[PDB]
């Protein structure tokens, strides 16, 4: 008897939650008794702007329409290289403190991913940059 | 328009500035008196006919 | 938004978004007191009228 | 998204003419609104939506 | 110092009902002037001294 069932009818119903503003009526006695939301109508537009339930006749104002993106586009500079990133943080050679050399980076797409995966890194705090957004800014120089 | 003149184009903005609470629908009644009195003043100096 | 952590840049973007309020109250303010000079001009007007 | 310069807008055809090294065009809101892709050498207005 | 509602003020018998779920009653100025007394379900009247 383990297979085969002869059970009675049933009926249920599901539904999905999205995040809305909506006006609730208070009684008197502090149960819900009327609501509205917002978004549905532009009459609950109205009568949720005003928080009010009955509206007289005429003219009102209410949120501002705007045109929503409908696809993003990137544009980056065309060249390809690799900016010479390893070579300095793998130099076999320093020079002293008060002797440092400066050099010119430019002409080249730097990549920080590499450089975050090395462990003996110690002092990473970027002031002016966040430093998670390294790789998706342009570098003037 | 409040929510665009002060955080245009950015969605955080927006989500910031809704925190700071009954500040920009006031302007915009506060404004609108001032736009339908200039639909009184004209209706009332020219209209005594 | 591309530029700060987002742990403090509302501190930085707070000194920016308050600016600009206080900004939009100057001109609603003084939308009021220019309005009101008007409403007292336009009862000269329909006087006249 | 030009080169870092985030926004939200549309890309129309200009007729203005730049300068070699001018790339950024401002107005009297003093931000950027006309810019130039990089791949080519064509400048693009940009208007809000 | 209800369940960690801080508040000054003086305590009467309190004729507003609550729902058993209902713990905390609001007014209008949108702050707690009702308060259920867990000992008691009793429900108290919050005013300003």
């Amino acid at each position: 008897s383990s297979s085969g069932w002869t059970a009675g009818a049933a009926a249920y119903y599901v539904g999905y939650l999205q995040p809305r503003t909506f006006l609730l009526k208070y009684n008197e006695n502090g149960t819900i008794t009327d609501a509205v939301d917002c978004a549905l109508d532009p009459l609950s537009e109205t009568k949720c702007t005003l928080k009010s339930f009955t509206v007289e006749k005429g003219i009102y104002q209410t949120s501002n329409f705007r045109v929503q993106p409908t696809e993003s586009i990137v544009r980056f500079p065309n060249i390809t290289n690799l900016c010479p990133f390893d070579e300095v943080f793998n130099a076999t050679r320093f020079a002293s403190v008060y002797a440092w050399n400066r050099k010119r980076i430019s002409n080249c797409v730097a990549d920080y991913s590499v450089l975050y995966n090395l462990a003996p890194f110690f002092t990473f705090k970027c002031y002016g940059v966040s430093p998670t957004k390294l790789n998706d800014l342009c570098f003037t120089n | 328009d409040c929510t665009m003149y002060i955080c245009g184009d950015s969605t955080e903005c927006s989500n910031l500035l809704l925190q700071y609470g009954s500040f920009c629908t006031q302007l915009k009644r506060a404004l609108t008196g001032i736009a339908v009195e200039q639909d009184k003043n004209t209706q009332e100096v020219f209209a005594q006919v | 938004f591309s530029r700060l952590d987002k742990v403090e840049a509302e501190v930085q973007i707070d000194r920016l978004i308050t600016g600009r309020l206080q900004s939009l109250q100057t001109y609603v303010t003084q939308q009021l007191i220019r309005a009101a000079e008007i409403r007292a001009s336009a009862n000269l007007a329909a006087t006249k009228m | 998204n030009f080169n870092g310069l985030k926004g939200t807008g549309v890309l129309t055809e200009s007729n203005k003419k730049f300068l070699p090294f001018q790339q950024f065009g401002r107005d009297i809101a003093d931000t950027t609104d006309a810019v130039r892709d990089p791949q080519t050498l064509e400048i693009l207005d940009i208007t809000p939506c």
